[PDB]
């Protein structure tokens, strides 16, 4: 007879999270890799010097 | 440590981890545990006690 505004809007936020799930999940991974890269670098110094010397 | 060696008429200098002099032409590792770690030493100061 009535109450569908609460039911649909709770189910659009539910599906909104499902659509926002893979975006945050590669943005996220892509973020965790960007650090492996920062940890890898800064060690270029040692390696560069060792090679040139 | 920096130590030298008789070249005969002149001397040559070395640079590296702590050393002790034995005789006028021989030194040896001042092995004791307080030497600056190889990683902190320049490429120009990697000399060994028996470098010639």
């Amino acid at each position: 007879f009535t109450l569908i505004e609460l039911m649909i809007v709770i189910a659009i936020v539910g599906i909104l999270a499902a659509v926002a799930l893979p975006a945050y999940q590669d943005y996220t991974a892509r973020a965790q890799v960007s650090e492996a890269i920062l940890l890898a670098e800064g060690q270029k110094s040692a390696v560069t010097e060792y090679y040139l010397n | 440590s920096l130590w030298a060696r008789r070249e005969n008429g002149s001397v040559k200098w070395f640079c590296g981890q702590p050393v002790t002099r034995t005789d006028d032409d021989t030194v040896a590792d001042a092995k004791d545990g307080k030497e600056i770690d190889t990683k902190h030493l320049p490429s120009t100061c990697r000399d060994n006690f028996d470098a010639k």
